[PDB]
């Protein structure tokens, strides 16, 4: 099998409502003999244009080890999923070894790269939990 | 005497021959200016090869909505 | 036009050096002109080409300047 | 009450604080204060002081367009500015420096020229 890294996206009211997606994802790769080496959340991110009247969406990412037919297979949930609203997913790449890599990102995403429409909060219940400790 | 104080990238063959990644954008900020401008290697600290492969995973983050790409948003 | 700054209302400093968006700005390289893939250095040799008595006499004020023998 | 001052005592407005926008623009300079969410309460031009596309174009038609917008501006008591400038014209600082000399306080100068990644094919002056 393959290392792969898996991008998503769900609406601002859905960003909290993203872990119940993940847990479909995992079980996917899981089922598979794959393994989830990092879980993580990139938050919201401001659109030069509304998807379904409304400026802003939420990112998560995922990095795994998974059978690339899986990832294959993900890529395609998402791209005929009309909650996940858009994808990216791509081939040979893996996690960091890193405990709460996502925060210092979580970061840079509400401070230079939004709009900062929505709570920090919210898009918070995604993803890698934030270790300060850690990272 | 042995060893001497390496660069980032340097004194080694086998580090920075696969590209350097994007999905860690908290160091791509790094890379960039305050109008969201790529940094060539001299400023990165790295030679010919990394900065090619910094640029890529740089210009990725960007049109992925990840990272800054002008001072101003909407 | 005006770029940003620490500065307190800055328009009594005279500056025009990095005061620009295009006008004589970096991103005037693909803004209304073609490709060329020899002009930007061909310019440059040229532009220098026709002033060369006043280059010459810098050149010759430095020879003479140089030895230590006047 | 007497009989009414000669000069008014009072102001009907006194929001303080807004933004002197200018567009120092190919052809002219407008300039316009707004208050601090973008709703413009006055506004005056380089072109409309008795100059064409020739002379609107310039600094010191700039420097006049700003006096009239100070001007414009003066019932809403506002003397408090930051400046927003954009487009390629001159009417970007002796255009201030005249707002300044018309009784505002500035603070704070930014430019809000959007620059592209690429983006669109340019328009054309002179065939360039």
């Amino acid at each position: 099998m393959r290392h792969y890294e898996i991008v998503f996206m769900v609406h601002p009211d859905q960003s909290e409502q993203v872990p119940g997606m993940i847990e479909r994802y995992t079980a996917a790769i899981t089922g598979a003999e794959g393994k989830i080496h990092r879980l993580e959340d990139w938050g919201r991110r401001q659109l030069a244009y509304p998807i379904n009247k409304l400026h802003k969406a939420h990112y998560v990412l995922m990095n795994v080890e998974a059978p690339q037919e899986v990832i294959d297979e993900l890529e395609t949930t998402f791209r005929f999923n009309d909650a996940v609203i858009r994808s990216m997913v791509m081939r040979t790449k893996h996690a960091v070894t890193e405990a709460s890599p996502m925060v210092k990102a979580k970061d840079e995403r509400r401070e230079r790269r939004d709009d900062f429409a929505n709570e920090t909060a919210d898009d918070a219940e995604a993803g890698d939990s934030e270790e300060e400790e850690e990272e | 005497a042995r060893y001497f104080r390496r660069r980032k990238f340097c004194r080694f063959t086998a580090e920075g021959v696969q590209e350097i990644d994007y999905k860690d954008i908290a160091t791509l900020k790094n890379y960039i200016t305050e109008s969201g401008k790529i940094v060539p290697s001299r400023i990165t600290g790295t030679r010919a090869k990394y900065q090619r492969q910094l640029a890529r995973a740089i210009k990725r983050a960007r049109y992925l909505s990840l990272l800054p790409y002008t001072d101003r948003h909407q | 036009p005006v770029i940003k700054v620490r500065e307190n209302e800055p328009f009594d400093v005279a500056l025009r050096r990095f005061k620009r968006s295009c006008e004589k700005a970096g991103v005037l390289a693909e803004v209304r002109r073609r490709e060329f893939y020899e002009k930007p250095t061909t310019e440059r040799k040229r532009a220098k080409a026709s002033a060369v008595k006043r280059h010459a006499k810098k050149l010759a004020r430095e020879n003479a300047r140089r030895t230590r023998l006047y | 009450a007497k009989a009414p001052i000669r000069a008014r005592k009072r102001v009907r407005k006194q929001v303080s604080d807004g933004v002197a926008h200018i567009h120092a623009s190919f052809n002219n300079t407008i300039v316009t204060i707004t208050d601090r969410q973008g709703n413009a309460l006055g506004w005056a031009t380089a072109g409309g002081s008795g100059f064409r596309g020739s002379r609107k174009s310039t600094p010191f038609a700039a420097q006049v367009a700003a006096e009239r917008c100070a001007d414009a501006v003066k019932e809403y008591g506002i003397k408090n500015l930051e400046v927003m400038v954009k487009g390629p014209g001159p009417g970007r600082e002796s255009t201030i420096r005249a707002l300044n000399a018309a009784g505002f306080r500035i603070t704070n100068i930014t430019d809000v020229t959007p620059i592209p990644h690429n983006g669109c094919r340019p328009p054309k002056k002179r065939r360039v």
